[PDB]
């Protein structure tokens, strides 16, 4: 339907592939072409290779496109025999659990993206059912999460990515980050004599 | 059509006065000048119902407002304005509004006077020339951005009498007027009594700003020179010719050496203007030590064959 | 810097400290002087391996126990990276210390 | 490189594309270096940025770009191609080319080649789509598959390169060498068809991934890092300016090229406040109508002056024939570029440039005796 | 569980729920100047060859600035051209576009800002299009910067509203061969952080990270260029500490239209160039004879101002007692602005300078400090 | 008319091709 020839105008286009030298091929292609501002996308596994261990830091991540909730097959025998084995003795509900690991794999790919506090980056979930899963997110993760955002359409995403974006291109103030966000050696010694 | 404001600075110091009136054959030349600057004023608030005026001395320990008054002005004791202490200077069947004006600046003259007498005994080495236009052009701006338009206008009463000589501490404020005075448009006009007949800083301030440059010798017959020539206002300056016969060359003096510079040097990190190499190939300024390949290319002689 | 947590000294290879890393070097240094299994997310973003690495450290060299430090992460990449931060921390203890001290440390992975 | 100074002045074809579109600078080196006999070196030597800019103009070139994303049609359906689109897939797909090579010099020609390309699967293939079985295609780019699968092959051979430990996804999966759970279903496996053969859109998967790749190495030209990736920049101290401070110092000297004292200070201080005590007749600054005729005198022949300065002041008309005022205009060009010359080697002081230095000196008095 | 109609009225009358008036603002100026309470003398690049790389394409046409950015850039430039011509006059100007893929050079490097204008103007009328492309710019300004002097700053300025850069080759040789030619680089983005414009940034200006500037609204825009004519601040370890020869033309005066030694065209007026007596249109510029950098003293003095940036005023507590009930440079009754009688007095508009113990108001110290340069006070002092 | 001026160019640089050869 020619999305991607208009995508191939803007950044480059790279697809996590099986051959796994091929997949740290695109992934260092990917770098390098965040590095030098060609701009790139990546189309990755949420529960693969990628999403494992690989961080996306500063420029390697700055939007996080989660395409829908990575739910496993649950037709697949092996993850029914799961669901039933902790139902019988964990007592964990079939939906709980899996509704768990398929936002705790959404979740471990959200943190590849921040390295620092000086780092930024968005991450967006296209999905109608993320909307209901916020209470079991990662309690930093839940707090940077407003109640205005728990069901958005693209285009004021968008507006918000825009300004975003516009706002932490900002110099932030020092002053403002002094002793609140990162503490130096007096900093700590001043706290650590007020908690005593 | 368009009213404009009359700012003028005028340079008191008793040395410069004093010696004018000792080359000159009389005494009281400033009672001439100022008279002259009366009926100056005068004839500027007649120029238009609504044109300002304020003037601006310089005197030796600092400058002084001498109108518009001060505003400690509270009807009382000190009041020192209207009736209150209208000690008879001018005549009182005056038009008011010249009136006012007139006897307020007397008095303010004759309060400076005394205040200049009581410190007497102090001869400052520092000319308030320069701040006191740059004080000029503040109250400028601040009646342009009070009243919405209005032109405006500096006159300045200077005087040489072949006593001070160019001073070397008058350089950057009188640019810093200079482009003060381009900004807002601002004519410059500067008339210049005594024996001195070149005064390079003010004819490039007066060249530089559209403004008007004369030098003058007698104090007798000064307000022909002013109503014939210092009266151009801004509204009619484009239509006007200019009578500065001067010709300025907008050079600057040497910094090690102090004469008037040709094809030089100057430092590439503080700007001075050098007639030649400094000795230690260091600058005189900023200390900026120099490479010597620079300075052996500069100091390298022209080729010809033998 | 190097700073005390109770009586334990913290070679700390940043000239600062976010307060979060403190906290959290506190809840561990509490885990290790009590024993026992404990589950703490550190959020992503703040330092979080050379953290664990300085406290590990400080733990197994101030400590007259000397008990030796198990570091089980999923792939070599995030080993690769622990054992460069490591290398990062051993060279800033290295130079606070003035000396290079008797130390071994090694990632495991395949043959191949 | 080619931008240096020696080679900007020793190009030769570069100066001939200058002079073939510059007009004014065409006029100035025929009537400056053909008659008059100026070194072309002394006449190139002032004008090395020109040079570079002219040179510069065409030197570069755009980025490599998936250019067959942007070819599209528009039954008819016409698509427009440029000369700038056929060299970029002639650059970024080596096969087009080189089925140009032996294609159009020999059977057919230049559109005819494209229609077939457009025509044929190999099209697309290289644009990523899917390829089908029904669609006829080009034969004789058809021939050309089995070549574009081994220059596929090759890339693939040489883009091939030891990452490093921090990306090493193949080290990833042979962490454990003899791991052995329950296989991937279908949903984590490339999709299968019937039979249980590739259905072909992992292929352009890695077609594309090879072009992205192939467009990442291309910048690739003549045209310890772990440990600086994983440090915490955040942590570290902020940069400090070292930044350079002066202090000025306004002891200058004075400009070169009476001393009276305080007590008659007091007595004209005295005289002068009580002449503004007593009275002051402003109409005594009315001239006696003889300094008033002297003074209007002087500020009339100050007008005078300025005005007839000012009377007078695109270039202005002239009395010359345009003949004429083209021939003293062209005699002063000559002589500012000869004076500019001399000037310049006789301000550039060396003993090797005297014989230049003479020859511009005998130039500058023949074009005096020409003045 | 019903539909959105079958709920309730907006209630927007009840929406809106509803001296201390003048400290919820004064306190905001103090913190707006708490940032600029720190100065003092750096030493700057005075003589400048700055190069505006401008970008003309697709991103450009974008509707977020009005009408489109590509004609607020462009009358920016025009006006920024202008400004930093009445600021900085001894400098060499050179404009280029990015379009079309490659960096069309639409100005010669001069000190003639008409020029300029009219290029800008010129370029106002086409339509911004290609896809830009960083290194193809950085090296026309690496071209284009060869002939400049030593004592010379070489310095570039790049307005990149587009996030990606299609280059012809390797952007970080690019870098190290503008690190190397000591090519001080500040880039303007429109749109986000570009991590090549801030490594870009980084490296060519000494670690600095300060030079990548985005903007916020339409005003902050202004800001950046009337903040960009600024000299930048050069580091201690450059060493380009030279002597410059140049020469002081007079004003020739003649009612005989004469040739020009720069342009061969009759005018009445001209520049005799000290050197070699050879007149000019314009100042400054270079004597096209000797080679000379023909100036007037007001094209320095544009520049002293720099070299002596003024201490800022510092306010006046309104505890203390003041000094005058009117301001020193203007005379202003200053506003007794007394809150209430329980309010007390608050935020008293005495600037006082610390050099000469002067007070100033509000109108005097924002007119002192930039469009003077002097102190009236520190010159009414008798030193 | 320039065709001249541009045919006499050339043959300017073939006479100095022919000197440099
Ligand atoms: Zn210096
Ligand atoms: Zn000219
Ligand atoms: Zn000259
Ligand atoms: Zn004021
Ligand atoms: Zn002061």
């Amino acid at each position: 339907m020619g999305i991607l020839d208009e995508v191939w105008k803007h950044k480059l286009i790279l697809v996590e592939t099986p051959d796994a030298q091929e997949t740290s091929l695109a992934l260092e292609t990917y770098r390098k072409a965040c590095s030098n501002g060609r701009g790139a996308i990546l189309l990755s596994v949420a529960r693969g290779k990628v999403s494992e261990g690989i961080d996306f830091d500063h420029q390697y991540g700055r939007t996080v496109l989660m395409i829908g909730i990575p739910f496993q097959y649950t037709e697949s025998r092996i993850l029914k025999a799961r669901l039933e084995f902790m139902r019988e003795n964990y007592r964990i509900r079939e939906n709980d659990f899996l509704s768990f690991d398929a936002m705790r794999h959404a979740a471990q790919c959200l943190g590849r993206v921040l390295r620092g506090k000086d780092d930024y980056g968005v991450m967006v979930l296209a999905d109608r059912r993320f909307s209901r899963k916020r209470s079991q997110l990662p309690k930093w993760i839940a707090q940077g999460l407003s109640d205005a955002d728990l069901n958005l359409s693209t285009d004021m995403a968008i507006s918000n990515t825009k300004q975003f974006l516009r706002t932490m291109a900002q110099p932030t103030d020092p002053k403002d980050q002094e002793g609140v966000s990162v503490w130096s050696y007096e900093d700590l010694i001043k706290h650590q004599n007020s908690r005593k | 059509e368009s009213p404009s404001l009359l700012t003028v600075i005028i340079e008191i110091a008793p040395k410069l006065w004093t010696t004018f009136d000792e080359e000159g054959n009389e005494k009281g030349s400033i009672i001439k000048v100022l008279e002259a600057l009366i009926v100056f004023l005068n004839a500027h608030l007649a120029f238009n119902s609504a044109n300002k005026v304020a003037v601006i001395a310089a005197y030796s320990q600092g400058i002084k407002y001498l109108y518009p008054e001060s505003t400690s002005a509270l009807k009382a004791s000190e009041s020192e304005n209207k009736t209150r202490s209208d000690l008879k200077i001018i005549n009182s069947d005056m038009y008011r509004r010249f009136r006012n004006v007139d006897e307020t600046l007397v008095e303010e003259i004759y309060k400076l006077f005394e205040l200049e007498k009581k410190q007497i005994e102090q001869n400052s080495q520092r000319s308030t020339l320069a701040g006191a236009m740059s004080a000029g052009l503040t109250y400028v701006n601040r009646i342009s951005k009070e009243s919405v338009s209005l032109k405006s206008r500096l006159l300045v009463l200077t005087c040489g009498s072949g006593s001070s000589k160019d001073e070397i501490f008058q350089y950057i404020p009188i640019m810093n007027c200079i482009f003060s005075a381009t900004k807002m448009k601002c004519p410059i006009d500067v008339v210049k009594i005594g024996g001195s007949k070149e005064s390079t800083f003010l004819q490039q301030t007066t060249d530089a700003t559209n403004g008007v440059y004369l030098h003058v010798e007698s104090t007798e017959g000064l307000i022909q020179y002013l109503a014939t020539a210092m009266f151009i206002d801004p509204s009619l300056r484009p239509i006007i010719v200019k009578p500065n016969h001067g010709s300025v060359d907008f050079r600057t003096s040497c910094y090690l050496t102090g004469r008037v510079v040709a094809v030089g040097f100057i430092c590439s990190v503080c700007l001075c203007v050098l007639s030649i190499i400094p000795p230690g190939n260091k600058c005189p300024a900023c200390d900026s030590q120099f490479d010597e390949h620079v300075i052996a290319k500069l100091k390298r002689k022209p080729v010809v064959p033998r | 810097m190097k700073f005390y947590i109770d009586d334990l000294p913290v070679l700390f290879p940043y000239p600062k400290i976010y307060p979060e890393q403190y906290n959290y070097m506190c809840d561990i240094k509490k885990t290790l002087d009590v024993g026992g299994n404990s589950i703490l997310e550190m959020p992503s973003g703040t330092g979080k391996t050379v953290s664990l690495l300085s406290l590990t450290i400080a733990y197994q060299m101030h400590y007259p126990e000397h008990r030796k430090i198990i570091y089980c992460s999923r792939t070599m990449s995030e080993i690769e990276k622990a054992l460069v931060e490591l290398e990062n921390l051993m060279d800033y203890r290295t130079k606070e210390l003035g000396y290079q001290e008797d130390f071994r440390g090694l990632g495991l992975t395949s043959r191949k | 490189d080619s931008l240096s100074k020696e080679k900007l002045l020793t190009n030769l074809k570069l100066q001939q594309s200058l002079l073939k579109g510059n007009k004014v600078l065409m006029k100035v080196f025929q009537e400056t270096v053909i008659n008059a006999g100026l070194p072309p070196s002394e006449f190139w030597s002032t004008r090395i940025p020109l040079l570079r800019a002219f040179a510069l103009s065409t030197s570069q070139k755009v980025g490599p770009y998936n250019v067959l994303s942007t070819i599209k049609p528009v039954n008819k359906v016409n698509v427009n191609l440029s000369r700038e689109k056929i060299l970029n897939i002639f650059e970024n797909y080596p096969i087009v080319k080189k089925a140009y090579t032996d294609n159009v010099p020999k059977n057919f020609k230049e559109p005819e080649f494209w229609a077939r390309f457009f025509s044929s699967k190999l099209f697309r293939k290289l644009r990523g789509e899917k390829i089908m079985q029904n669609d006829r295609g080009d034969v004789i780019i058809d021939r050309y598959l089995t070549l574009d699968q081994e220059f596929d092959r090759k890339d693939d051979d040489m883009l091939l390169h030891p990452v490093k430990k921090i990306i090493d996804l193949d080290g990833n999966i042979q962490d454990d060498p003899v791991v052995r759970g329950n296989r991937p279903d279908f949903t984590m496996q490339p999709g299968v068809d019937i039979n249980g053969n590739s259905d072909g859109t992992v292929d352009i998967l890695k077609g594309m991934n090879r072009l992205s790749e192939k467009m990442i190495m291309a910048l690739k030209n003549e045209y310890n890092d772990e440990r600086n990736e994983l440090k915490i920049d955040d942590l570290n101290e902020s940069y400090k300016t070292n930044y350079a401070i002066i202090h000025l110092k306004r002891n200058a000297h004075e400009k070169t090229t009476l001393k009276v004292s305080n007590q008659q200070m007091l007595q004209q201080l005295s005289l002068v406040m009580d002449n503004l005590i007593n009275k002051l007749d402003l109409n005594q600054v009315v001239p006696n109508n003889e300094v008033s005729n002297k003074i209007n005198k002087r500020v009339i022949t100050a007008i005078k002056i300025n005005a007839k300065q000012a009377k007078h002041n695109l270039e202005v008309k002239s009395t010359l024939p345009i003949d004429l005022l083209e021939s003293c205009r062209m005699l002063h060009t000559t002589c500012c570029e000869f004076l500019k010359h001399f000037y310049i080697h006789f301000q550039s002081g060396e003993q090797k440039q005297a014989s230049t230095v003479k020859k511009l000196y005998n130039h500058l008095k023949d074009c005096i005796e020409k003045l | 569980g019903g539909y959105a109609w079958e709920d309730e009225i907006k209630r927007s009358w009840d929406l809106v729920k509803v001296m201390a008036s003048l400290v919820a603002s004064i306190v905001e100026a103090r913190k707006k100047r708490t940032a600029k309470k720190n100065i003092t003398p750096y030493q700057r690049g005075i003589i400048r060859s700055l190069i505006l790389t401008l970008d003309c394409s697709e991103a450009m046409l974008e509707k977020d600035l009005r009408p489109n950015r590509h004609a607020m850039i462009i009358q920016y430039a025009i006006d920024f051209v202008h400004e930093f011509f009445d600021q900085n006059p001894i400098s060499q100007m050179g404009i280029i576009i990015m379009r079309n893929g490659l960096a069309q050079l639409v100005s010669q490097v001069s000190g003639n800002p008409q020029d300029h204008i009219d290029a800008l103007k010129s370029i106002r009328k086409q339509e911004p299009k290609g896809n830009p492309s960083l290194q193809n710019a950085l090296e026309m300004a690496r071209g284009l910067l060869l002939p400049v002097p030593a004592h010379c700053t070489r310095e570039v300025l790049i307005v990149f509203g587009s996030l990606s850069t299609t280059d012809p080759g390797d952007i970080h040789q690019t870098i190290d061969s503008l690190v190397s030619e000591k090519i001080r680089v500040k880039v303007l983005g429109l749109s986000a952080q570009v991590a090549i414009c801030k490594e870009l940034c980084k490296a060519t200006n000494y670690g600095d990270e300060s030079f990548y500037k985005i903007l916020l609204d339409e005003t902050h825009l202004k800001e950046l260029f009337n903040e960009a004519v600024t000299p930048l601040p050069v580091n201690k370890i450059n060493k380009g500490f030279t002597l410059v020869k140049m020469g002081f033309p007079t004003r020739i005066f003649e009612d005989t239209p004469t040739f020009c030694s720069c342009h061969s065209k009759l005018v009445y007026g001209g520049y005799f160039c000290p050197n070699c007596h050879s007149k000019v249109c314009s100042l400054p510029t270079v004597c096209p004879c000797c080679d000379l950098m023909l100036i007037l003293s007001t094209h320095l003095a544009r520049s002293y101002h720099h070299l002596m940036p003024l201490k800022t005023f510092a306010e006046v507590p309104t505890t203390e007692k003041f000094r005058s009930e009117d301001c020193f440079s203007c005379q202003s009754r200053f506003p007794i602005l007394k809150n209430h009688k329980n309010g007390k007095l608050l935020t008293s508009s005495r600037y006082r300078c610390e050099d000469c113990k002067q007070e100033f108001c509000v109108d005097c110290d924002v007119f002192i400090h930039e469009i003077l340069h002097n102190c009236p006070g520190c010159e009414s002092k008798p030193v | 008319e320039e065709r001249e001026n541009e045919k006499t160019l050339n043959d300017y640089y073939a006479a100095l091709a022919k000197k440099q050869a």
